[PDB]
DNA sequence: GTGTAATCTACTGACATCAGAGTTCTTAGA
């Protein structure tokens, strides 16, 4: 299966 | 001899005039090469007489090295630097003879001729500085005989340095020109040097601080191929090594390398058991991180002008730390994970879950390190478990000196809280529990060999055992802490000059131990006094090598303490002779590597001889002493001991026999009747006859287990048959006796009665097992 | 930044500096409050020993200070003081038997001859020129062994227990200087103190203000520091440990921390005291769960974990299949839980907390790490970071996270996808981006040196491969003395990249030699050193494994490089050193890695036939291992419809080649049908017909020729026999495994004869007449060897003794006919007992013996055997 | 030897200058 991500934003 | 007179420019020009004269003179023929051997063997007299001892020997080395290396002479040779390096060796090899190294009256004694023993060290440095470094192709036809009659002066006088260094030499520079991997008279090469490593190895074990340098300097350069064949002979030595290089880098170096060359060809099987004890004992050299304005600088600054070539051409010896330390970590790499996962303690089982228990369940050592505006607690006992492997093991000088300073502060303080009582017993004593633990790391910390360190705890150790036998708490489990902590220091295996340290000990703790209390006590209620050679004796019988060994070593230290004033208790040592004639032989007929042992038999010897030396009082009546070995008890008289003797004049251990025997001798005119000795063999035969004496020779010792029998020996195997070839040999040797001192007479010796002891030696070895020796049946190196 | 100075000197003027009275306060509570904003980054690795120094040389004022620390000495001892000599020597070293006078100096001529004049000035100079030789040859020396004392040392016959309170305050201080575990001792012991006797001094609402400006300073410490270096990050929460009230420490700051640091126990105790104690009000608090969470896994105890998340506190269940995958070391499976899990678009019960994504996050990058689908590893490495698609690598350098947790996968990423093979020049223009700033700079120059060396070494650029890598070596030495003792798991985890940097050297070292380039014989030294140096085999986790076999692989490629104008033997190495990471991968139940290797090193089967042959038993060999964990009806594909077909001698003689093949290829071949009928045997009323085509036309062909329904298992289980015989009587030509085949047919039999006990089966057991004869004289035949596993199931034997009585004569005729004794003695006590009953015709000769040889054993249990 | 002077000799910008070479014009000229 491939390997997928997104961005993120931390909150702090 | 003018040589080091000159500048460095004059250096070059004299090397080369020198080395042309010598090609003139070689160029005349053999009248005239003589007289160059002479030449070159005067200079190095003259050399190594240089009036000091560290313009010095150090000078001349670039005189030398040009001569014996300048190819470059001829073109600007192979036959001459191969004449003058074959002249400069055979120098040496005349000049190590020729001079006497006579050392009569370890340190008690004094070298006879001194301006002659500096010569040697003078000699032994240059030789040092001069001969490797060719890497010469040249020593190959001279490893033999350079070793050899170096060999011969080393074991004829041990205790001389520099023999083993000039070995070394001899040993490394035969290494480098793959001499020895063949395995003509290189096979005698290969074997006289693996009978001098294990015999250098026995002895290593007894000697002390610089003799052991030099010692492991040596043994740890042997080549690989002579190892595999007695591994596990050495791999103390390199424990050793390695504990001394942790302060004195080149042994260090010396070490590494030698260990890199073992991994990399003895097979790997044969090695794997062994690097558990042995990586071990690296920890210390990367125990710690340790955490200008020269001309060149000033003159760099001014601009790039020609001034900086020439003070950087210009400025274009011994290992040091950090390099030790970068090779450290290459070579705990290069041994390969699956090795080296036993540089930490222990694979996880059981042994360093013991590390995690605090020192002691509730802390004592309470500090109030006193601020102005308050007071608060510091728990000292946190601080202890490790600085006290600093103590040990530092690599650091600096961090180590600290280190062991910090430890005595605190050990005093120890003390001090101690004093203090918060807790008068009711159970466990307080900080019991902290002496047991940082006794041993007190001791085996003195006698470490940083001169600071020792001068700082050697003291403290004789102080701590003077405290603990003062009259005050004589009694507590503390000093029964430190006693124990003294002998198990005796029987250390590794820790080779530790040994000596301890044996100090001892004697200074028997010594106070009788100073210091009232005896009204001392006869029952101690755990001392008798309780300290029951202690010992125990220890002798043990099967271990290394423990008899300390037992002995401890016993060999109390020679004055038990002549001085224990002439009320002569009696405990008049059966401890036969206790340690006994066991310190016992088990010796196997164990032979580790075992210096014997040598500390010598020790029974001298008890011998000083509680015989009072034998008038000796032989008092009514004086009954329980021995071992002697069921009836009675008064012991000498004549007891001495047909005890006489009963063990005959047993196969060999080192026991032979003192045996001639201890024997050395009694028989100390009784009453004065008799002479073969006029008291005369007396008991006439009482006892020819039987009494085949029993006692053909047979003997611990009673009559079996003797001297031929017919079933040579009827009825393995490696058991030396069992009863020591016998024969054990055999002839005590008849030996007979003609030893004439004592007894031909028809006396033949009788012909019942024996065929001689029968069988002329006959059985003598045939069969004689000449016939290559394969032997009566019906593997071992072997050989 | 100066309170480290290299010189000594402005070291203590710049300390004078800051301990003068108005710069820090006078009084304690006040200097350890203030000591906190002492503090930068790069005074670190120092920063306990100043603390330490600026403490107690403020209690260097105090009254008591020259007041003897004990007021009586212990007797009436007359005591001297000595000094000690430490002239620059140690103990081995040695050889053993060895005004208007000065208007006086007016007086003076001059010489003429400048001539001469110039000459006297020439030799002049050069004895100076000899002189700063040696002196410069001897000032090395000097500078090691160079030692200062600090106190007095007074001498008496007794121990001189009056020492003045600064005969230990010094020297204590001193110690704490010179080496950092002591500091952390040190500091923690007296932080612990102050902090505790303030009690006696201020208010609550006092103590309330100064603890939480320490916990302000010290989570300030934690989220600032760049070197981690363990002693300070242990310091700072081992203090946090053991006081209230500074427990709410960062928990994400700690759990990054002390997973850099490798220091994480003293981290797991900061957080579970956090979790006991603030929560003896938000119930789950995720934020300090799963970053424990972060730290077991860490210290690689799965087991623990297992608890964390069955709790129905906050975590989701995907997390809790995923940890139980990954507990197996089905990494591939955790791989693909865990990203469908960040990829979840809708969840019920809430969204993960902000913390359970992080952690979610961080156990995907390792699970790719533990495999070698390294681009994969880099695009999560690099997703996060940024926005467009062509990912900005620079910002990865923007904000702490980041920082901790996706860089040193995203650096580790992209050096290999270098260094196999080939690629971009990504990592180069990140790396050369970043080596400019300052802080920049020493993150990289500080952690990841081995992996910059690496990485410039792919450039050809020797020099600064020499320059990082003995900076490795220094970095490991001093973050390695630097880990507590106690810590093994830590120090393990240190050495084991030891190899790395070792190799790494021996390389550059290799390729700095041109005599040793143009030669041939020494590329045979390197290669075969390599070939028989590896990493700990059940203990070193594959993602050094891995680093091992990279590695070499590219120093090899390199090599050949050099030395094109052999290749046999480089393809030699290559093959056996893969081989062997196979073997381990084996080993430690990380089979996805497995199945990747083979499938890599199979083109290379086609040569010459032993690696053939070990290409195909090793395969077959991680395919009875597979079956032997999962699969009960579908493992019989997992062995059957592959391994039984590959084994086949048909494109092999090699046993006509040697014989220790002609062993391990046949007790292949047996376990491979022993598996195949377990199982079948397991739940046969669903297999034949579930497997229900082309296996089960594979099974009778693999049976015997009639196809009926129960004794296809009796015709597996025969040829099964036969052939672990032929393993046999392979073992009988010269333990390797010969003890293990032994033990196997050994093993066959007895749980042969373990069923058949159950039931009746008439031929079964008439061909099974053989197996009890075998099992003892061929078990026994093989306790003579140590065999322990073997030893220990000795009872068995005297079961199967009694249980099948005709044929005890072989026992006593054959092996107790040559037992070594105390083989037997470990538990001669069962036999001793059973010495009464009909068999004990058995151990008559051996109980004869061991009481002959060791009697004192044989006399207390057999006393009381004795009235039975 | 080591280090600091004093001071000659260098190079360059710049400017004159011979020579050398490119170019148009008269006579003697197929």
């Amino acid at each position: 299966a491939p390997s997928r991500k997104r961005r993120q934003r931390m909150q702090r | 001899d003018s040589f080091p007179q000159y500048s460095p420019k004059m250096q070059l020009v004299c090397c080369r005039a020198i080395v042309k004269v010598f090609l003139a003179l070689a160029a005349k023929g053999p009248v005239l090469r003589n007289c160059i051997s002479t030449v070159v063997h005067q200079g190095l007299i003259r050399i190594c007489s240089k009036p000091v001892v560290l313009p010095t020997y150090k000078d001349y080395v670039d005189l030398f090295r040009h001569l014996l290396s300048s190819d470059q002479m001829m073109d600007s040779s192979e036959s001459l630097n191969h004449l003058l390096y074959d002249e400069f060796v055979k120098s040496v090899l005349k000049i190590v003879e020729k001079l006497d190294l006579t050392l009569e009256i370890a340190a008690n004694l004094h070298p006879a001729k001194p301006k002659d023993f500096s010569a040697f060290i003078n000699l032994v440095e240059f030789c040092r500085e001069i001969l490797p470094e060719k890497q010469a192709e040249f020593f190959e036809p001279w490893v033999y005989s350079f070793s050899y009659e170096l060999i011969l002066q080393s074991t004829r006088l041990p205790l001389i340095s520099g023999f083993y260094k000039l070995l070394s030499i001899t040993v490394r520079n035969a290494k480098k020109i793959k001499y020895f991997e063949g395995v003509p008279e290189k096979y005698s090469c290969f074997a006289l040097f693996v009978k001098f490593g294990k015999e250098v190895a026995v002895k290593m074990k007894q000697y002390k601080d610089e003799l052991l340098a030099s010692c492991l300097t040596f043994l740890l350069s042997l080549p690989h191929n002579i190892i595999e064949l007695d591994v596990r002979a050495y791999v103390p030595a390199l424990q050793m090594a390695f504990k001394l290089g942790l302060s004195y880098t080149p042994l260090a170096e010396v070490g590494l390398n030698a260990l890199e060359e073992w991994s990399i060809y003895i097979d790997r099987h044969v090695m794997q058991p062994y690097y558990k004890d042995i990586l071990p004992c690296l920890d210390g050299y990367l125990k710690t991180s340790a955490l200008e304005v020269s001309a060149l600088s000033r003159a760099a600054q001014k601009g790039f002008n020609k001034v900086v070539l020439k003070h950087l051409k210009k400025t274009k010896e011994a290992i040091s730390l950090e390099e030790i330390r970068i090779r450290v970590v290459q070579m705990l790499g290069s041994l390969g994970g699956q090795i080296n996962k036993n540089l930490l303690t222990v694979t996880s089982s059981d042994e360093m879950m013991k590390s995690y228990v605090a020192w002691d369940r509730e802390k004592r050592l309470s500090f109030a390190v006193p601020f102005r505006e308050m007071k608060p607690v510091i728990f000292l006992d946190v601080f202890l478990p490790r600085v006290t492997e600093l103590a040990l093991t530092a690599s650091d000088r600096q961090t180590k000196v600290a280190a062991c300073e910090l430890l005595h502060s605190m050990v005093m303080f120890m003390l001090g809280k101690a004093t203090q009582m918060p807790e008068g017993g009711q159970g466990a004593p307080p900080m019991y529990q902290l002496y047991k633990r940082t006794f041993p790391v007190l001791l085996r910390l003195a006698c470490d060999v940083d001169q600071v360190t020792r001068q700082l705890y050697e003291p403290l150790v004789m102080q701590l055992i003077h405290w603990f036998t003062n009259n005050k708490k004589f009694e507590s489990q503390d000093t029964v802490a430190l006693l124990e902590a003294i002998l198990d220091g005796i029987v250390d295996p590794v820790d080779s000059t530790l040994r000596d340290f301890c044996g100090r000990c001892i004697r200074e703790f028997l010594k106070w131990s009788i100073k210091q209390i009232t005896p009204q006590q001392q006869e029952k209620s101690p755990v001392n006094t008798k309780s300290l050679f029951k202690r010992l004796y125990s220890l002798a019988l043990h099967p271990n090598a290394f423990k008899r060994l300390g037992a002995s070593l401890a016993f060999n230290n109390i020679y004055r303490e038990f002549r001085e004033e224990e002439s009320l208790v002569e009696q405990f040592v008049f059966e401890a002779l036969v206790i340690y004639m006994e066991s310190l032989a016992l088990a010796h007929a196997d164990e032979k590597s580790l075992g210096t042992i014997q040598q500390c038999c010598d020790a029974i010897d001298h008890l011998c001889r000083i509680i015989e030396k009072k034998h008038v009082s000796l032989n008092k009546a009514k004086k009954r002493r329980l021995p071992r070995g002697f069921p009836p008890s009675a008064s012991l008289c000498l004549l007891d001991l001495v047909k005890w003797l006489l009963a063990h004049c005959g047993r196969p251990q060999t080192e026991c026999r032979h003192k045996s025997i001639e201890l024997f001798y050395k009694f028989v005119p100390l009784l009453p009747g004065n008799r002479s000795p073969n006029l008291w063999l005369k007396d008991v035969l006439k009482e006892e006859g020819v039987s009494f004496l085949i029993n006692t020779f053909e047979g003997g010792g611990c009673g009559q287990p079996s003797g001297i029998l031929a017919q079933p020996t040579l009827l009825y195997s393995l490696q058991a048959t030396l069992c009863w070839l020591d016998l024969l040999l054990a055999a002839l040797e005590c008849y030996n006796t007979f003609i030893g001192e004439r004592t007894v007479g031909a028809l006396q010796v033949l009788g012909t009665e019942a024996q065929s002891s001689l029968l069988k030696a002329v006959a059985f070895f003598l045939e069969s097992i004689a000449m016939h020796d290559i394969i032997a049946a009566e019906k593997s190196p071992q072997e050989g | 930044q100066g309170l480290i100075d290299e010189n000594p000197g402005l070291q203590l003027i710049i300390r004078n500096f800051w301990s003068h009275e108005t710069r820090l306060p006078s009084n304690t509570l006040d200097r350890l409050l203030a000591l906190n904003s002492l503090y930068s980054p790069k005074i670190e690795v120092h920063f306990l020993s100043l603390a330490t120094n600026f403490l107690l040389e403020m209690t260097s004022m105090s009254p008591d200070y020259p007041n003897p620390m004990f007021e009586h000495p212990l007797s009436e001892c007359e005591f001297q003081e000595y000094t000690i000599d430490s002239d620059w020597r140690f103990r081995s070293t040695v050889l053993t038997p060895m005004g208007r006078t000065d208007l006086l100096r007016l007086r003076r001529r001059f010489m003429r001859d400048q001539e001469k004049l110039s000459l006297m000035y020439a030799r002049k100079g050069v004895a100076e020129q000899k002189r700063e030789k040696e002196i410069k040859s001897e000032l090395k020396m000097k500078q090691d062994a160079q030692v200062v004392l600090y106190r007095s040392y007074r001498h008496g016959d007794l121990p001189d227990i009056q020492i003045k309170h600064s005969s230990l305050i010094t020297p204590l201080q001193a110690v704490a200087q010179r080496d950092p575990i002591i500091a952390k001792q040190l500091f923690s012991s007296l932080f612990s103190g102050i902090l505790k006797e303030m009690d006696k001094f201020k208010t609550l609402s006092e103590k309330n203000n100064i603890t939480q400006k320490l916990l302000q300073d010290f989570n300030r410490f934690l989220n600032t520091t760049f070197s981690f270096f363990p002693p300070f990050v242990s310091c700072i929460q081992d203090i946090s440990c053991q006081h209230a009230a500074l427990l709410s420490l960062d928990p994400a700051a700690v759990s990054a921390g002390c997973l850099a640091s490798l220091q994480q126990p003293v981290g797991i105790r900061l957080l579970e005291e956090a979790l006991l104690r603030l929560l003896p009000r938000l119930p789950p608090d995720v934020l300090r769960w799963v970053e424990l969470a972060k730290l077991y896994r860490s210290i690689g105890e799965y087991d623990v974990l297992r608890g964390i998340f069955t709790s129905e506190i906050g975590t989701k269940q995907i997390t809790q299949s995923a940890l139980l995958a990954e507990a197996r070391s089905d990494y591939s499976e955790a791989a693909k839980q865990y990203d469908e899990a960040l990829n979840k678009q809708d969840w019920v019960d809430g969204e993960p907390t902000e913390a359970e994504k992080d952690f979610w996050e961080l156990a995907s990058l390792d699970c790719y790490n533990h495999l070698a689908e390294w681009k994969s590893l880099e695009y999560c490495s690099t997703a996060s970071i940024d926005s467009e698609n062509p990912p900005d690598l620079n910002k990865i350098w923007s904000e702490p996270f980041y920082q901790e947790t996706y860089l040193p996968y995203m650096i580790r990423s992209k050096l290999k996808l270098l260094l196999q093979g080939e690629a971009d020049q990504s990592l180069l223009t990140f790396i050369d981006k970043a080596m400019h700033g300052e802080l920049q700079k020493a993150i990289l120059e500080l952690h990841y040196s081995q992996e910059l060396s690496l990485l410039y070494l792919l450039q050809d650029d020797v020099d600064r491969a020499k320059y990082y890598i003995q900076n490795g070596i220094q970095s490991f030495m001093q973050n390695y003395s630097s880990i507590d003792v106690l810590l093994h798991q830590s120090r393990l985890t240190k050495l084991q990249s030891v190899q790395a940097l070792t190799e790494i050297q021996e390389f550059i070292s290799f390729i700095s030699k041109q005599g040793n380039l143009s030669s041939q014989v020494p590329l045979k030294r390197l290669l075969n050193t390599w070939t028989n140096r590896y990493p700990d085999a059940k203990m070193d986790p594959m993602n050094i494994w891995d680093d091992i076999i990279t590695n070499r692989c590219f120093f090899l490629s390199k090599i050949e490089e050099k030395l094109t104008p052999i290749s046999s033997l480089i393809r030699s190495c290559k093959f056996s050193m893969k081989m062997k990471m196979i073997d381990s991968a084996r080993k430690q139940n990380n089979f996805s890695l497995a199945m990747k290797l083979l499938k890599e090193l199979h083109k290379e089967s086609k040569t010459r036939d032993d690696w053939l042959v070990s290409w195909v038993q090793s395969y077959c060999r991680l395919s009875h291992c597979r079956s032997r964990s999962q699969g009960c009806s579908e493992q019989v594909l997992t062995v059957l419809k592959t391994v039984s077909l590959l084994d086949e001698n048909n494109v092999s003689s090699y046993l006509s080649k040697n014989i220790l093949a002609f062993r391990d290829q046949n007790i292949l071949l047996g376990t491979t049908y022993r598996i195949i009928a377990n199982a079948l045997s397991s739940e046969p009323a669903c297999l034949a017909e579930i497997e229900e085509d082309k296996a089960r036309r594979i099974l009778e062909l693999s049976g015997s020729s009639s196809e009926d329904s129960e004794k296809v298992i009796a015709g597996l289980y025969q040829r099964a026999f036969q052939h672990l015989s032929e393993a046999v009587q392979a073992a009988e030509e010269e333990a390797a495994g010969v003890i293990d085949a032994y033990m196997t047919l050994a093993d066959f039999c007895d749980q042969q004869l373990r069923k058949e006990e159950e039931n009746a089966s008439v031929i079964d057991s008439a061909e099974l007449q053989a197996y009890p004869a075998l099992v003892v004289e061929k078990m026994l035949k093989a306790l003579k060897l140590n065999s322990n596993e073997a030893r220990l199931k000795f009872p068995r034997l005297l079961q199967i003794i009694e249980r099948y009585p005709e044929e005890t004569l072989s026992l006593m005729t054959k092996e107790i006919s040559s037992v070594p004794c105390w083989q037997f003695i470990s538990w001669i006590s069962h036999m001793v007992a059973l010495l009464d009953k009909d068999q004990a015709v058995a151990v008559q000769h051996s109980v004869e013996e061991i009481t002959d040889n060791y009697p004192q054993a044989i006399v207390y249990p057999f006393i009381i055997s004795s009235e039975s």
